[PDB]
């Protein structure tokens, strides 16, 4: 976490405005899609196992 | 005026907290998948094993021809029976 703190401190504008926000948005979208797919598959497989 | 460094640090902390929460949700889902994969494998194996019939156990008394044997079931009766080809 020291590297992250140093980055967010030294580079307040060159990373937060463009890099951090876009990386976080892409990650959150990818994990949301993954969670939705996993939930659908889990529901179908649970119906099958019932 | 709040410092831009402080604003960036607070935003990073909030984003990290949200990422940790979603990672906890993903870990719960991964544990669910791990358990349910084995549970479904076991259920499928049980369903497959249900549709299997046994086999009478007997003793061979004599071979009459290539495809004809005299077999005595442990029950008592004696039968003339065939033999599976690749045996």
């Amino acid at each position: 976490e020291q590297d992250g703190i140093g980055e967010e401190v030294l580079k307040m504008s060159t990373e937060e405005i463009i890099q951090r926000t876009r990386l976080l948005d892409s990650e959150i979208k990818i994990m949301k899609s993954e969670v939705l797919r996993v939930t659908h598959e889990l529901q179908a497989m649970k119906d099958k196992i019932k | 005026m709040a410092d831009p460094r402080d604003k960036a640090l607070q935003d990073y902390r909030k984003k990290l907290l949200e990422h940790k929460e979603i990672d906890g949700r993903l870990k719960e889902l991964r544990e669910q998948l791990k358990e349910l994969t084995k549970q479904y494998e076991k259920s499928e194996n049980d369903l497959k094993a249900l549709q299997s019939v046994g086999q009478i156990v007997g003793e061979v008394l004599k071979q009459l021809t290539e495809e004809k044997f005299i077999v005595k079931a442990t029950n008592g009766p004696r039968y003339v029976v065939g033999c599976r080809r690749q045996l």
